[PDB]
């Protein structure tokens, strides 16, 4: 990330001193000792998942005493939760039911 | 062997079918517009939502 000198407002560079790494200006004496953990997370865009789970994938989210799907009222359906974008998104829930003479897709 | 404006005029058998077919197509297109703008559209494979 860009960080700028409070004095002259040029761009700081990271360098190493005798006790710490420092943010340092190239044009004025100002330095800032990195005393503690500092971070910057990008969170880039992940792949699409729409055509990846279709067609009898290796799902696993099913559990004992799981709810039946609302239309058929049978537990013959899978359900999953995934991030669709990066993991700062709150996970969305989706489910699909597959029964005899019955095909549907629901949210 | 001649042509005329009575050779391209629509009779009564067409001006009732055209109205119903236009209404069916317009209502299905309005339903797909409403299903794209405000929620779930069952996306065809290999394309975006629009
Ligand atoms: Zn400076
Ligand atoms: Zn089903």
């Amino acid at each position: 990330m860009l960080l700028f000198c409070p004095g002259c407002g040029n761009g700081l560079i990271v360098e190493e001193g005798q006790r710490c790494h420092r943010f340092s200006c190239n044009t004025c004496p100002y330095v800032h000792n990195i005393t503690r953990k500092v971070t910057n997370r990008k969170y880039p865009k992940l792949k699409e998942v729409d055509d990846v789970l279709g067609g009898a994938a290796a799902w696993e989210n099913v559990d004992s005493t799981a709810e039946s799907c609302p239309k058929c009222e049978h537990p013959r359906a899978y359900f999953m939760q995934l991030q669709t974008r990066s993991a700062d998104e709150p996970m969305t829930t989706f489910y699909k039911c597959c029964n005899a003479q019955c095909g549907h897709r629901w949210r | 062997f001649s042509i005329g404006i009575g050779d391209v005029t629509p009779g009564q058998g067409l001006l009732k079918a055209k109205y119903e077919l236009l209404n069916a197509g317009y209502k299905k297109c309005d339903e797909y517009i409403e299903a794209l703008n405000t929620g779930k559209l069952q996306q065809q494979p290999g394309c975006t939502a629009e």
